[PDB]
RNA sequence: GUCUAACGUCUAUGCGAGUGUUUGGGUGUAAAACCCGUACGCGUAAUGAAAGUGAACGAAGGUGGGGGCCCAUUAGGGUGCACCAUCGACCGAUCCUGAUGUGUUCGGAUGGAUUUGAGUAAGAGCAUAGCUGUUGGGACCCGAAAGAUGGUGAACUAUGCCUG
RNA sequence: GGCGAAAGACUAAUCGAACCAUCUAGUAGCUGGUUCCUGCCGAAGUUUCCCUCAGGAUAGCAGAAGCUCGUAUCAGUUUUAU
RNA sequence: UUGCUUAAUUGAACGUGGACAAUUGAAUGAAGAGCUUUUAGUGGGCCAUUUUUGGUAAGCAGAACUGGCGAUGCGGGAUGA
RNA sequence: CCUAAGGGGGACUCAUGGAGAACAGAAAUCUCCAGUAGAACAAAAGGGUAAAAGUCCCCUUGAUUUUGAUUUUCAGUGUGAAUACAAACCAUGAAAGUGUGGCCUAUCGAUCCUUUAGUCCCUCGGAAUUUGAGGCUAGAGGUGCCAGAAAAGUUACCACAGGGAUAACUGGCUUGUGGCAGUCAAGCGUUCAUAGCGACAUUGCUUUUUGAUUCUUCGAUGUCGGCUCUUCCUAUCAUACCGAAGCAGAAUUCGGUAAGCGUUGGAUUGUUCACCCACUAAUAGGGAACGUGAGCUGGGUUUAGACCGUCGUGAGACAGGUUAGUUU
RNA sequence: GGUUGCGGCCAUAUCUAGCAGAAAGCACCGUUCCCCGUUCGAUCAACCGUAGUUAAGCUGCUAAGAGCAAUACCGAGUAGUGUAGUGGGAGACCAUACGCGAAACUAUUGUGCUGCAAUCU
């Protein structure tokens, strides 16, 4: 899969309204904070004895991932977000196809 | 592995007709559907946008919406012990008027025509339909038509 | 195990018991799903055609 | 099943007229081989209505028994007596639908004499079942 | 264990709640038990009256400042007010309450 | 034996006796009981049958009800007529003069009904001035207002109310009524 | 297949935009019956996560039916409750527009939108009782292999010691 | 826990975890049983989901209560047209 | 009538007013049609004709439509769901 | 899997055949004609497509935004996928138009938690500011047992609830397999199809084989073999009377009526089976719940002890060998 | 009636091989400054209507033509099938009863019709 780094969609900032220039980044998950009401309950929760008291994921079924592009509208800053069919390749603004070489 | 997909078991019912494959006649395309009007349904295999489901290929229906390309036609169909009613988007392309519309419209006209007539003349008329009934006497001459004296005939192989 | 996998033996039965039904017909049907834009203008006709026939009967009483 | 329930043929030996069409031909024609059937003379007519004619009153199965019963209810049809019936019956007239459905279905007997050794079979093949024409006669006469 | 259209319910009997089921068979004899007690309080202290003048102070809350009810006892302000002293008060059918 | 077109040994589904074992609502069916079986008159073949409705089928009569229905054109100065309760209504602004015959008045309605000229009548004094219902109006009252029937043909994309004790936003109010908990119906 | 706590449907009853005396107080021929009232519960407003806002264009709407009633005179006309189908209006949420103005960032008039609510649209509920159905309880009756807590055994027997 | 020249053997006819009382009427989708008469109606083993496959929920089939009405407009059927 | 549509005075939809009366537009039947609430049991099935799949076949296994047994006695098939 | 293999527009026409052109040949490139698709369209198949949906070129991001309605699976729930519009904002083209991902039918994912984007909006409840935290709307992180628990073995020391809803006997259907018997007669048989045989085919019978199935029995019908004893079958090993021969005699072989009558003693083996020795007229084959354990026996199998080999980290396994093991 | 432009139905119109075509139309045809596109003014673009031709296109006719279309005392009431029996047959299958009812084959006939606008011996 190969994505270029620009793109002209519909922004919709309350300044744009319409099809402005944008740059396509991937998105990357934020770090996660340790002070986020569910991340504190589980510290809580694991403290004391009892051991494990919650749950812990082992039956991996996907390969893949959803790449999810973040675009940044050059005009007013305001990011949006659009997923992609799962792909196991992936690169941004890579060589574009040239049709007719020979091998 | 079972296999029940949108288009499954389509494989004849959705082809094009033998030598008549290709480009759609425009009459189609200029065809007018009101709300209201009946028509037979039957899918193109060549337009795949606004593409009944098997279901609806050869039914029958109302029209209820007019859009851009496409009418919404109103199916009943039966589920369990009820009929539900359906709702399908169709372009003109899988649609076509219902030919049953155009005989009972002009039975009417008919009768309106015989009343008149009749009361014209100031006599009476019966306009209900009559199934066929049991033929009355005849008689049938002989003239050139002799009876002819037939018998079985006897087992023969020809090959 | 093994059971029996699927039959719809006697389904038809319990069918038509009680059902197999037409649907009632009405006068008129909803409106659902009919155009957005001929349903916007077809509030506003059918407004005008009350009040023109409101006003024609408020003629013809005082 | 449906067909003979539509002919209010509900039980064995029950007899109802008929004025053939195509309609109730292809009726009739579904219902062949649970029925015997054929073309009754006028003492036939006459002597099923004498002897078994009930009339459907208020959906009750009323006998036959005065001719006020007739007229009562068969009167806007232009039937007064019971001969009146039995000719609208006979030479199938303009109101046989009103006389025949206000007639109860006949509750025959058996036969006195039996059914041919097997009945289940077409009256042709040496059966019971369907058109045996002037021969329901013979066989309303062995039922009534 | 869920079943038809029916409202979910909240059925707190899961411990051993029968050995802490209190049945008010005795309301009556409470009742009658309670008088008997008010007569004798009564008979005790006649002429003096068995209750004590109480003060009016208003309801707290968004919800019950609109009423006005029966409080505890009269403010040292109040008693200043009319000239009697807590001490001497409170032995002449009159509560006090220091906090209010 | 009989191939049956239709169910054998069926009730007729309706009740032809109040449920109720009060003598006073039986003297009443035995004069409507009398009326409907010999006055060829609707009214009375009605009346008859309302008497034994159960107290969800005669739903109480606002006094309200009876104003707007007197306030139909040529219909001023008719009797009427409500087999059941009639109750007040304290956000009328007005009430006029009327002849209404009820099973029961409330304190407010018998006040209110008399207050402005009117009379309060029961069933069996209806009877004797309009034997036949003559230039009477009957008025029902709503059947669909009921609590119960919020309930009722409850399910996805119904608009029915849910059978529930407590009302909040921690009663289903999350997953199956919101897109954001998956789906909403 | 019970009793109980809390409930759904249906039915009967009392009162009714209210309803419920029984926590308690009065009273008594004393666990009864009789009487009393403040609060409170439910209902009388909804909607939104919330800050919050909060139900009449009109005879409380239009159209087609609608029992009964009125005028007729086969037919026909008027009026049409409950209820049914349909198109609208109002309230809340969401989105769009954004007046005079202003702590210049607030305010939100006005007009809209294939959106949405368990709403309004001349209240219907509250209480008691009964059958049936539900859930928690031993839970229709009888039934484990197991688990835990606290105690009793080396008169058999295993092993050490002491003495024969 | 003991004890075992070791068999998972002995520990009061009890041992691959004694005996006694209690928690305890422990739980059981499993087996068994489930008490009077007559009258009327009268099924299902099928759909979807479920660590679902001997079980549930759900829809269907059935009963009960009825309600709005009284030939309105319905049908496991035929004819004609398409 | 409309804010939709047409180049339009064109259409679309909903309407006002007028005409067509019981052969008001096939048959046959109709212990009438329509509507609501609530709940039981069940969720192992099997068989016959016909269509039919795997298998050499099976009193085998699996489907289609109908009718049955299950849940059902009575006359016949001696006997037999 | 694809920034094109998506979208728009334009031009052209594919597979293949024939006839020709230096090196050039079966295959290089060029030309004309024919060419209904006999190609190509990411991928499995089906449908669909010719001035195109195929090949090439140009411009692009509609693979975008707000959310409703609808179709399939359906309970008419979810999820997935798709359809026709409404309101935007764009691309392309002269334009009409088309485009809301891939020509269509598959290509995927809830609650709780976290993270990012958006609104820069509401709340932190004595009042404020700024951090921090919590809300609302949309994505992502994933559950493939795919309507979505967090999870290694052994028991031959074993337990419980049950099940003939289900295996290990007999019995029942079937008869593939096993066994036995026919018909046709090309050949064999010094000549000579049928004295005796008999291929390629084909029709049957049997239930002493093994399968197939799972109907009966799991609140138990004692599941190997032998000993002992009775009866039955005939597809007859011997004995009676006969027919046939490639019957001279003697011997032998095939057959008919035939189950009246008999069909053994031993070495090895738990054996059934087998194989050897020997006698004999002959040492035929079977059934009777694979007859026969309240008849026995208990050598085998199949509890618990123990040894070995292989396997296992181990506890332990073996349908492998070995020894000891209550027969009411 | 012919011809052109735009069409409807989409072979009775297609395919092969011959022959004919007045008038107008259409067409081939001549040229490259200009807009434009090509390896190539071949296609596409433009100019002249001037120099020529019905040779081709197109149109019509011909063919025991192929194909297509239609019809039927053609085959054939055959094959199949709905319904029925305590019908036949060891079976495979078959007959009968009340109904429905093909395809191939054979023979014959036909070979575009038509709407709007303009034009012509
Ligand atoms: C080290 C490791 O690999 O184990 C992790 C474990 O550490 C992790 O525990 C996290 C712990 O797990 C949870 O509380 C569960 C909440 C929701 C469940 C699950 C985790 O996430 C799920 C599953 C699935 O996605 C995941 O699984 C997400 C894993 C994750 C990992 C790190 C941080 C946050 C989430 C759904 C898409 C979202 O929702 C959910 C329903 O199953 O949350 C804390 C915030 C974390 O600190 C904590 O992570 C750390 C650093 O230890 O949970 C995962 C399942 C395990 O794979
Ligand atoms: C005492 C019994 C009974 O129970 C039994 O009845 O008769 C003998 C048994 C049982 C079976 C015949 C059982 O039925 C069955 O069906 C299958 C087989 C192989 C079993 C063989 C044998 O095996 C046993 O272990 C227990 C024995
Ligand atoms: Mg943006
Ligand atoms: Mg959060
Ligand atoms: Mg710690
Ligand atoms: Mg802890
Ligand atoms: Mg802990
Ligand atoms: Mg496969
Ligand atoms: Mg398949
Ligand atoms: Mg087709
Ligand atoms: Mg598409
Ligand atoms: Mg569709
Ligand atoms: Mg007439
Ligand atoms: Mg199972
Ligand atoms: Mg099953
Ligand atoms: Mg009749
Ligand atoms: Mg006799
Ligand atoms: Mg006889
Ligand atoms: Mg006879
Ligand atoms: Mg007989
Ligand atoms: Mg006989
Ligand atoms: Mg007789
Ligand atoms: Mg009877
Ligand atoms: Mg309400
Ligand atoms: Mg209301
Ligand atoms: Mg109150
Ligand atoms: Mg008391
Ligand atoms: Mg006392
Ligand atoms: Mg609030
Ligand atoms: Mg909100
Ligand atoms: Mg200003
Ligand atoms: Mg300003
Ligand atoms: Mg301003
Ligand atoms: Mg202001
Ligand atoms: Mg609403
Ligand atoms: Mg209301
Ligand atoms: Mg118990
Ligand atoms: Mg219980
Ligand atoms: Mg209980
Ligand atoms: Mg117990
Ligand atoms: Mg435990
Ligand atoms: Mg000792
Ligand atoms: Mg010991
Ligand atoms: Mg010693
Ligand atoms: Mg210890
Ligand atoms: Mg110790
Ligand atoms: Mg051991
Ligand atoms: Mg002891
Ligand atoms: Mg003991
Ligand atoms: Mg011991
Ligand atoms: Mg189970
Ligand atoms: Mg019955
Ligand atoms: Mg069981
Ligand atoms: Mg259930
Ligand atoms: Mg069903
Ligand atoms: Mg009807
Ligand atoms: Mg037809
Ligand atoms: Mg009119
Ligand atoms: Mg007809
Ligand atoms: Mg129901
Ligand atoms: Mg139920
Ligand atoms: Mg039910
Ligand atoms: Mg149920
Ligand atoms: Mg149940
Ligand atoms: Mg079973
Ligand atoms: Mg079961
Ligand atoms: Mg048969
Ligand atoms: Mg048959
Ligand atoms: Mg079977
Ligand atoms: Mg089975
Ligand atoms: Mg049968
Ligand atoms: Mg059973
Ligand atoms: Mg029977
Ligand atoms: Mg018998
Ligand atoms: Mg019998
Ligand atoms: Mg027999
Ligand atoms: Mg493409
Ligand atoms: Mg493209
Ligand atoms: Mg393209
Ligand atoms: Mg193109
Ligand atoms: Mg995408
Ligand atoms: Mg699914
Ligand atoms: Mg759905
Ligand atoms: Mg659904
Ligand atoms: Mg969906
Ligand atoms: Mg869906
Ligand atoms: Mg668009
Ligand atoms: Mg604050
Ligand atoms: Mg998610
Ligand atoms: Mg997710
Ligand atoms: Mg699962
Ligand atoms: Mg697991
Ligand atoms: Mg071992
Ligand atoms: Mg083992
Ligand atoms: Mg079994
Ligand atoms: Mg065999
Ligand atoms: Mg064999
Ligand atoms: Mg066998
Ligand atoms: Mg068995
Ligand atoms: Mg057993
Ligand atoms: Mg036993
Ligand atoms: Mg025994
Ligand atoms: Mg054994
Ligand atoms: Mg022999
Ligand atoms: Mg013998
Ligand atoms: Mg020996
Ligand atoms: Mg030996
Ligand atoms: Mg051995
Ligand atoms: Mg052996
Ligand atoms: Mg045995
Ligand atoms: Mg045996
Ligand atoms: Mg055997
Ligand atoms: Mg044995
Ligand atoms: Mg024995
Ligand atoms: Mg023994
Ligand atoms: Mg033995
Ligand atoms: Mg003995
Ligand atoms: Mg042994
Ligand atoms: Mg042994
Ligand atoms: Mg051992
Ligand atoms: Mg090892
Ligand atoms: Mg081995
Ligand atoms: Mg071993
Ligand atoms: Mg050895
Ligand atoms: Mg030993
Ligand atoms: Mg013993
Ligand atoms: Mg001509
Ligand atoms: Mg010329
Ligand atoms: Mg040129
Ligand atoms: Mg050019
Ligand atoms: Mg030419
Ligand atoms: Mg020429
Ligand atoms: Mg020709
Ligand atoms: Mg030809
Ligand atoms: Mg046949
Ligand atoms: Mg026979
Ligand atoms: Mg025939
Ligand atoms: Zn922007």
């Amino acid at each position: 899969v190969n994505v270029p780094k620009t793109r002209k969609t519909y922004c919709k900032g309350k300044e744009c309204r319409k099809h402005t220039q944008h740059k396509v980044t991937q998105y990357k998950a934020g770090k996660a904070s340790l002070f986020a009401q569910g991340k504190r309950r589980y510290d809580r929760k694991q403290s004391g004895y009892g051991g494990q008291t919650k749950q812990i994921f082992h039956k991996k079924a996907k390969t893949t991932k959803k790449v999810v592009l973040r675009l940044e509208c050059v005009v007013c800053k305001t990011k949006a977000q659009l997923p992609l069919k799962r792909c196991k390749h992936f690169e941004l603004g890579g060589d574009k196809k040239q049709k007719g070489q020979a091998l | 592995g079972k296999s029940r997909g949108y288009r499954s078991g389509t494989r004849y019912a959705f082809q094009r007709d033998f030598k008549k494959h290709g480009a759609i006649p425009l009459s189609t395309y200029l065809k007018v559907y009101k709300v209201g009007d009946i028509v037979d349904i039957k899918a193109n295999g060549s337009i795949q946008k606004g593409m009944p489901h098997k279901y609806y290929h050869g039914k029958t229906g109302i029209v209820y919406n007019v859009t851009k390309s496409s009418v919404g036609v109103i199916i009943n169909k039966v589920v369990g012990n009820r009929y539900i009613e359906k709702r399908v988007n169709l372009r003109v392309e899988h649609v076509k008027h219902s030919a049953c519309r155009q005989e009972f419209l002009n039975r009417v006209k008919s009768n309106a025509a015989k009343k008149r007539e009749a009361k014209a003349n100031g006599e009476t008329v019966y306009l209900k339909r009559q199934a066929a009934k049991p033929r009355g006497s005849r008689i049938i001459s002989t003239e050139g038509n002799i009876p002819q004296t037939l018998a079985p005939v006897a087992y023969e192989t020809f090959i | 195990a093994k059971s029996k996998n699927h039959t719809a033996h006697n389904q038809t039965r319990k069918a038509h018991r009680n059902g197999i039904k037409k649907p009632k017909t009405y006068k008129y049907p909803s409106l659902k799903g009919v155009d957005a834009k001929f349903k916007r203008n077809h509030r506003y006709a059918l407004h005008g055609t009350a009040k023109a026939l409101a006003k024609a009967r408020a003629e013809k009483s005082a | 099943r449906k067909v003979l329930q539509l002919l209010r043929l509900t039980q064995i030996n029950a007899g109802v007229f008929v004025r053939l069409t195509k309609a109730t031909s292809e009726l009739i024609k579904l219902a062949e081989p649970y029925v015997a059937y054929g073309y009754p003379s006028l003492s036939t007519i006459r002597q099923l209505v004498y002897k078994r004619g009930f009339g459907k009153v208020n959906k009750q199965r009323i006998a036959l028994s005065d001719n006020a019963i007739i007229e009562a209810n068969l009167g806007k049809f232009n039937i007064l007596s019971i001969e009146d019936l039995i000719h609208e019956i006979y030479t199938v007239g303009p109101n046989f639908k009103q006389v025949s459905n206000f007639l109860w279905p006949f509750k025959l007997s058996n036969p006195n004499g039996g059914f041919r050794a097997r009945k289940f079979q077409h009256f042709i093949q040496g059966g019971d079942t369907g058109n045996r024409e002037q021969f329901i006669n013979a066989l309303v006469k062995q039922m009534n | 264990a869920i079943s038809k259209n029916l409202p979910l319910l909240n059925n707190h009997f899961r411990k051993h709640w029968q050995e802490r089921v209190r049945v008010h068979f005795d309301q009556a004899g409470k009742k009658a038990s309670r008088r008997q007690s008010r007569l004798r309080k009564a008979a005790k202290i006649a002429p003096r009256p068995i209750d004590a003048l109480r003060p009016v102070v208003r309801a707290p809350t968004v919800k019950y400042n609109r009423k006005v009810r029966a409080g505890r006892g009269f403010t040292l302000a109040e008693l200043k007010a009319v000239g009697i002293a807590p001490k001497y008060a409170r032995t002449i059918g009159i509560s006090v309450d220091h906090r209010r | 034996g009989r191939d049956h077109t239709s169910k054998q040994h069926v009730r007729s589904g309706h009740r032809t006796a109040p449920k109720s074992d009060n003598v006073y609502l039986q003297l009443l069916v035995k004069l409507y009981s009398f009326l409907a079986r010999r006055t060829d008159a609707p009214f009375n073949k009605v009346i008859l049958k309302s008497l034994f409705l159960s107290k969800i089928n005669r739903p109480p009569v606002s006094v309200s009800r009876i104003s707007r229905a007197l306030k139909q054109k040529g219909a001023a100065e008719k009797t009427i007529v409500v087999v059941g309760t009639v109750t007040d209504d304290n956000r009328l602004l007005e009430f006029p003069k009327a002849t209404i015959a009820a099973l029961r008045f409330t304190a407010g309605a018998k006040d209110r009904i008399l207050k402005n000229g009117g009379e309060a009548i029961t069933l069996d004094q209806l009877a004797l001035r309009a034997p036949k219902g003559q230039n009477t109006l009957i008025v029902r009252g709503p059947r669909n207002s009921r609590e119960a029937v919020r309930h009722f043909g409850f399910g996805p994309h119904k608009g029915k109310a849910p059978r529930i004790l407590s009302k909040g936003r921690k009663f289903e109010r999350a997953r199956g009524r919101r897109r954001s908990r998956g789906f909403k119906v």
